[PDB]
């Protein structure tokens, strides 16, 4: 079954029927979702630059620690050498003090030998 | 006067646009400089005070490479520079990048140019939109554009021509994702979308044109022949599909089920006897000539139109139509009449000179809304599920500001569509 | 989305960096005086990706050459293409890094790093749209390892949205310059997991083994190893450098090759393997998935590919390329994950590499790369469980737990790789 | 840049320095007035305005005799007079005179001269200290100086070259005491110490060089070639270079384990050409070690090979490949690779009138082996024999020391022996 | 590196004068002080012992001291008498009566300020004073008593300086003065405390050498002093002549004296000759090394093989192979290991000086720190006790103001010395 539909300058159209039928958001909603996505992108970026900043702080803490280690190694060396040098000085001066005192005690004895000679 | 506006998004849409507008200029006798030595062509071409004809088209890409070849190419003078819009950095195959990151930066500009073309219209019908499912711009930006066009032109039709990805034609790992995502976002905004399967087109180029490895030029010229058949109704004073609204009336009885299957015949190799109205006709029901790979006899029909072109006499058509009824068992759903709308458009089919197609005295393109096209969705859905069960690549999308929830929502919509097709073909 | 900025750091980084520029300058027809003398305009189409145009229409690599040591960049300047490089882009310190990652990353590197970042910040402002950064460096030493990863961290802070891509040479006891290579490599793999988007794993263990076993070289030298490395770097970038079917950049590569952020270490391969001085498409396709052709000393048949990129160079029918690549895939189906469809991609380029009428380059993201890290990890633990050579690192201000954190993370990367090896569909 | 400052203490230190600086001036073409007809030698020589090249060296001795021969000898115009520092009275083989009684009167003078050499540096790498274990000055004043340099210069590298006593070569009865005392106080302050067994040098002179009774000039000239190898890396441009930091980190696995064994090859009599493999193998034969011990019964923790002359890296590779196979040569469990290689282009220079033959290529290996503990064991035993009876101790107490320091020094040596035992544990 | 030489008493000035005669000839100095020598090696270390006078002359840095004016005229009479600075002659008028107490406490104390004046003047003319050496006898009164007083006083003023004595030990074979054991025992008391190194020259051994070996029926001081002078020349060789040795008195004391009180050296010499007697054959190196650990060549009357050497210094003089010298010296040590303590490693040192002494083509001097030297101190202590048991001659000493107790203490101290020598003789390395 044919049924004519339309004719025109550059064509015509019709319909052929064989069997009949067996059976008779908003602009603000849009930009709301895009601004939310943009603020998730910027928040993840904030987090990344925060962790990178935390790594910058760690790096300058490592460099500071190496400086402090070197200054504590100088300070330990300095006070241990001072303690050593002054301990040697007190010991060597004591040996000499003792040696001189023994010699001077002998000189006391020799004057006593002399005076004892004058009694006889 | 019934003006239409073409939008070409991303690489695939720009290069199919190139091929169509080339054919349109050949079909209407417009030279590449826009000069021109039936006035229905004015639906697609405006006219300047210098006598030149300018396509009612906007080309959009987030990257300059492809459109720069338009700016410097053979038809460079046909388009005004305003109609060609590029960013500097593409979407890197990432829907959420084209939709949320870059798309937010360039959309108002694109809408401004569209607003301007629409102002040169005394009766705008609406928009034809060209894009790939797979690219980041073609999926991500296109779906943002459709959202906005619905807001700004509510009572206006939008027809999509969408490239469906294929591993044989330079596809990427993440294209199932992009495909499902843009299909979710644009479903409620498109009134009629013609899918083009790159594998189907590639198969047709190989078998009928004898090109072992087709180029993009090859696929896009064959695609333009199909697009031309569908729009010839609008560009010439035809009788079937005279306005964008008629596509919905004739092919889309149910809104979500708006994906018709195109079939074209004949594709004859230029390198290699004229075929009757009856031979090109029964070649409309051979799956080899489908634009999308599916088996329409494992489905049911809701609508069917035959767009003839060239020297086709109505009695031949009815003679062919009666023969295939007895020869072929094709099934319509219960609540639809079993039959066809027929259009003859007297303009001969035109081939690009020197191209790989051969000039023929007659040709036909069949548009059907069949449930069989669901199995193209099933194929994409399955590749989506494989990757999404392991969350593979999802982190690229979350990093652009998309929420992982959008993946499951989109995939639930595709499920609903798959069972929409199930239900109407019960 | 066009220009790449390239950085070579340390002795190794600068050696393979130079050899790279030597290779692509020859492919694009750029002479050492910086001017062009090629015959195809395909050599100029994407020349801006790696080169800047000078006043006298001469081309200048977009390269930044870095070392804490002055010796190697005298050696670069003296090489064949030593004059091609911008004299301003040499950034060299004076002390060296003492084979110590802590010196490169914390103390000596920190005093040179901002001079490097100025040169970087200048070359990137001379870009229309900067695609990303690529870095060549070793992980075994102190400068490329320690300061290189310092650079990457600081470039990421100034260019958060830019792709960072490294070519990282992996130490081996078969070709070692220093006894602390396992510490250096482990501390910087930590960094690369965090802050790069693609890393090409160049394994000296594999380069040495190819030279010895396949190329029948009794005594491999760094010249031999670097011959293989520069071929691979040429092939890997063929699609950035030459026009072709592919309109793709570094970002699209990262998207399609990296399904999970941490799993971004690639096994490079190449065919045919050649010796300095001295095949069929089916054979090319086959030896590309052969263990003997991987620049990472892992057996891919020990794991499964998440994704694979292969590029063929030379005149050859793509129909036969695709047929053999599908045959190989289907023949070896259990070495590809089934939950990533079509995960083997193929590109062809007409321009064959210099000296060869045909070749193929392979980039695979494989769970078998975990064998490389297990190897670094066992050498790490053998030294570290005795705290050997540790005082050279603590002396720089580092704490022990930085070491345990680095191995813990690398052992997590191994188990992460193993988890997808065992994943089903 | 990269300057090194050299300090030569006591007779042994000063006389060895003589041999070394005569060798450097020959290796670089500096005549004895410092005039000269690759600027790496500037690490060891500053230049005055008149073109005079001047060693970055101090010579120190508590007695004027040995340095007076310098002040009047051939090279008397090579050093400025302020670099040659002498007191009036030596330390009489008594550590405590060198470290306290006599040394404390000249130490400030010595640091002020050193400070002035350091002030002419823009990249001071470190200090090299030459001295004997046995002298009162070599032991006691070097200990004072190392303590004071750690205060002035913090953790800056201090490397020692120490002459180890031998009865065959003018040793004295109390030298075991002085050796342990200087080792104790200097452990914390040195970063790397190269010991030269005077008996080993003595034996090389009589076996390889056919000298019945070697003199100091014989011994010291041999020592100079070895020192020259170590420093050649720093004064020449070379193919594979090793600065002072690379030395310390590749050879010193723990702070106290820092006494590498030096080996040199070839040592050919002047009146009598070897392969890279031949000289490399000979670095593992005990006839060529600078300390008497048996590494075949120890374990290697690190090896540093420094080649000079006509050496190709492929040949070093092939030769080290051989060494890795011989399991006569055992490395500890925790050393995955213990090889660092230097190559410099300039062959060893021979002093005219000397006894060594000019060779095209030589090698100096520094290896850290547990077997060097055998040399500490021999000194400790002689210490114990005498100390058990407190023989000679009263000379030290008189100068202000305490017996307390003797057992502490000996206990620290016990712990060092125990450290070398434990690092060879598997 | 100057030394200040003091000689005290008859014996001190006789052997001191002989010393100056011998080294003046060795160094090319004639009795006027002019240098008439062949080689500059004679002059390099000449300042150790001689001052440089204007007029190109050399004056011994010598201080001559005696309480009796007699012997210091005979020193002026002696050849080389005119060589000494006249102002360094410090003499009294009363002798010491062979009485130590006169030397130490009474007559000697009155003269000791004047000798310290000279010592202060000679030593502050030095640029770096090494130390002092004193020649004296222990049996008399001036050398023993005033000599040890001088040492004590020099200790006070120069406590960081080395003190060295050449001390002649009495013997009944040579002198008849019965109180020589008393004087020697009091003197040794002082020496133990206040000197760094003492060479023990035993008149008993000198007598026996002349009588048994030189066959001199009735030896004289001249005969005995020949052996002293040979020895003093020998042990000072390396202070006086540039050789291998970079060393002074303090370096010697550090390596030869392991315990402070045990610093009494046993000198030895080979070959033994009588004075003014042509030698018709020089010894060979084997002969020298052998005859140098032979008890017949010791200058202290102790058999070395009765004890153990703590330390030994051997000085060879002449043109000889240092090959052969170091060869024999090892032999000697190996063949005779049980005579060296094992707990002082490498305790024998050997020096070779090319300059031989006058009259010999080759000689050897030995300095041994041996525990056998206790045989000497026991012999003094036995003689001392045999007198002291009976208080023999005590009033010579108490008449000068001493007390018995001072004698008891010195006997105690010397018995303590003998005890420690035996303690180390019996010590093992176990
Ligand atoms: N038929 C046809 N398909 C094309 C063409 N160009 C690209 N495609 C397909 O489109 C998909 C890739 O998406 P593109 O359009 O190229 O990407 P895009 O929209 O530019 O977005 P980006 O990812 O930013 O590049 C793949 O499936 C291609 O096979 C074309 O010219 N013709
Ligand atoms: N190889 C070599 N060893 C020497 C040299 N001079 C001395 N010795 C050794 O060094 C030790 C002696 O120490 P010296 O250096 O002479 O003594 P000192 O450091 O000058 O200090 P003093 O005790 O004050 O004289 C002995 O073991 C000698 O063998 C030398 O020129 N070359
Ligand atoms: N070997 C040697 N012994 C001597 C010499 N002169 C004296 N003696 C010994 O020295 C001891 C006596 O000492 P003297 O030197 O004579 O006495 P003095 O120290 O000068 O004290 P007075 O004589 O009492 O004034 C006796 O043992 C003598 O044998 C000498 O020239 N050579
Ligand atoms: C800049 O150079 C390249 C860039 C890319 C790819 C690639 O391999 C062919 C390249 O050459 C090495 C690429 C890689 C792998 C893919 O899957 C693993 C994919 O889907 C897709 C691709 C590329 N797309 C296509 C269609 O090949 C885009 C990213
Ligand atoms: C100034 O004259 C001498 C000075 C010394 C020594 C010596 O005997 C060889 C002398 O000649 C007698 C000397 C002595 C003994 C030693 O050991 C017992 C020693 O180790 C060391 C030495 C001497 N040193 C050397 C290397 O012989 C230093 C002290
Ligand atoms: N493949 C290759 N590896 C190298 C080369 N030079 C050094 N290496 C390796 O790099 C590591 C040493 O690092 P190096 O670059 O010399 O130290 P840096 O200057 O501190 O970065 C060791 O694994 C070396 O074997 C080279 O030319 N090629
Ligand atoms: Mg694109
Ligand atoms: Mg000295």
């Amino acid at each position: 079954e044919v049924i004519e539909l339309n004719k025109a300058t550059s064509g015509q159209s019709w319909e052929v029927i064989l069997k009949p039928p067996s059976f008779d958001p908003s602009l603000e909603e849009i930009q709301k979702k895009l601004e939310a996505a943009e603020e998730r992108r910027k928040y993840q970026e904030a987090e990344l630059l925060k962790h990178l900043a935390e790594k910058r702080e760690h790096e300058r803490e490592v460099i500071q620690k190496a400086i402090e280690e070197n200054n504590n190694f100088i300070k330990m060396a300095k006070e241990k050498l001072a303690q050593k040098m002054e301990s040697n000085k007190e010991n060597r001066e004591a040996h000499l003090a003792a040696m001189l005192e023994r010699l001077q005690e002998k000189d006391k004895h020799a004057e006593e030998v002399r005076k004892n000679k004058e009694l006889k | 006067m019934r003006e239409c506006i073409s939008i070409h998004v991303g690489q695939a849409g720009v290069q199919i646009g190139n091929a169509c507008w080339e054919l349109y200029c050949l079909e209407h006798g417009i030279q590449p400089d826009g000069q021109m030595p039936d006035d229905s062509f004015n639906t697609f071409f405006s006219e300047t005070g210098a006598g030149k004809h300018v396509p009612r088209a906007v080309f959009v890409d987030l990257e300059p490479t492809v459109i720069d070849e338009v700016r410097t190419g053979t038809y460079r003078q046909l388009f005004h520079p305003e109609q060609l819009i590029t960013g500097k950095e593409d979407a890197a195959n990432n829907y959420a990048r084209g939709h949320y990151t870059i798309g937010k930066e360039i959309i108002d500009l694109v809408l401004d140019r569209i607003r301007k073309l629409a102002d040169q219209c005394t009766g705008l019908q609406g928009f034809l939109v060209f894009h790939s499912f797979g690219g980041g711009t073609g999926s991500g930006f296109t779906s943002l554009l459709m959202e906005r066009l619905s807001v700004d032109y509510g009572k206006k039709s939008k027809l999509e021509f969408s490239i469906y990805p294929a591993p044989q034609v330079s596809t990427a790992v993440v294209e199932p994702y992009n495909s499902i995502l843009t299909t979710h976002t644009t479903l409620e905004h498109s009134d009629c979308a013609f899918m083009v399967d790159n594998e189907a087109i590639y198969d047709i180029c190989r078998r009928n044109l004898d090109i072992e490895r087709p180029t993009y030029t090859n696929l896009n010229r064959l695609i333009s022949q199909i697009v031309s058949s569908i729009t010839a109704s609008l560009r010439f004073d035809g009788a079937l599909n005279v306005d964008l609204t008629e596509f919905q009336t004739n092919l889309v009885p149910y809104p979500r089920i708006h994906f018709p299957l195109a079939t074209y015949a004949p594709v004859i190799s230029a390198e290699k006897e004229q075929l009757s109205v009856a031979e090109i006709t029964n070649a409309c029901f051979e799956p080899a000539n489908q634009m999308v790979k599916c088996d329409p006899r494992h489905g049911k029909y809701m609508a069917c139109c035959l767009l003839y072109r060239g020297d086709v006499v109505p009695k031949d058509v009815n003679a062919a139509i009666a023969t295939i009824k007895t020869k072929r068992s094709i099934q319509f759903v219960d609540w639809c009449p079993t039959g066809f709308k027929v259009g003859i458009n007297y303009q001969p089919p035109t081939v690009v000179p020197g191209g790989d197609l051969a000039k023929v005295q007659r040709a036909v393109c069949m548009l059907s809304n069949t449930t069989a096209i669901a199995e193209a969705w099933a194929r994409l859905d399955h590749k989506f599920d494989l990757m999404y069960a392991k969350r593979a690549f999802v982190h690229w999308y979350v990093g652009e500001g998309m929420e992982e929830g959008e993946f499951s929502e989109a995939r639930e919509d595709m499920a609903a569509l798959e069972k929409d097709y199930e239900e109407v073909g019960v | 989305m066009r220009e790449i900025v390239h950085i070579q750091a340390g002795q190794c980084g600068n050696q393979i960096g130079a050899k790279f520029w030597e290779v692509i300058s020859d492919e694009h027809g750029i002479d050492p005086t910086g001017s062009y003398h090629g015959d195809s305009d395909l050599q100029l189409e994407r020349i801006n990706v790696y080169y800047n145009e000078a006043t006298g229409n001469k081309y200048v690599p977009r390269a930044i050459l870095v070392d804490l040591e002055p010796g190697t960049m005298d050696s670069v300047r003296s090489g064949p293409f030593g004059q091609i490089f911008r004299p301003d882009n040499f950034v060299f310190g004076q002390s060296g890094a003492g084979n110590n990652w802590a010196k490169g990353h914390y103390t000596e590197g920190a005093e040179l790093v901002d001079s490097v970042l100025d040169v970087v910040r200048k070359e990137s402002e001379s870009c229309d749209c900067l695609q990303g950064f690529q870095l060549t460096h070793s992980l075994g030493g102190g400068t490329g390892s320690g300061m290189g990863t310092l650079l990457i961290s600081k470039i990421r802070e100034e260019y958060p949205d830019r792709i960072m891509n490294t070519f990282s040479v992996m130490p081996s006891p078969k070709v070692s310059d220093t006894v602390v290579e396992p510490y250096n490599a482990t501390l910087s793999v930590h960094q690369l997991v965090e802050n790069t988007d693609e890393t090409y794993c160049i394994d000296n263990e594999a380069l040495y083994d190819i030279c010895f076993r396949t190329l029948k070289l009794t005594t491999p030298t760094y010249g031999d190893l670097n011959h293989l490395v520069s071929a691979t770097m040429s092939g890997v970038t063929t699609c950035l450098r030459f026009p072709g079917q592919l309109n793709a950049d570094l970002r699209k590569l990262a998207v399609n090759m990296v399904p999970f952020p941490r799993l971004h270490f690639f096994m490079p391969g190449f065919a045919p393997l050649t010796s300095r001085g001295s095949l069929t498409v089916p054979e090319l396709t086959q030896q590309m998935f052969d263990s003997k052709n991987m620049m990472a000393a892992c057996d891919p048949r020990h794991g499964r590919y998440l994704t694979v990129a292969a590029i063929f160079r030379g005149r050859m029918s793509m129909k036969e390329v695709d047929e053999q690549m599908l045959n190989v895939q289907n023949k070896n189906s259990s070495y590809f994950v089934e939950w990533i469809p079509n995960n083997v991609k193929t590109a062809v380029c007409d321009i064959p590499p210099r000296g060869l009428k045909m070749s193929a380059t392979f980039i695979g993201n494989s769970t078998a790369i975990q064998e490389l890290f297990k190897r670094i990890s066992e050498q790490f633990t053998a030294m570290f469980r005795r705290k050997a050579f540790l005082h050279w690192y603590t002396g720089e201000g580092m704490d022990e737990m930085e070491f345990t954190e680095a191995e813990s993370n690398m052992n997590d990367l191994v188990s992460e790789y193993q988890q997808y090896q065992d994943a089903t569909a």
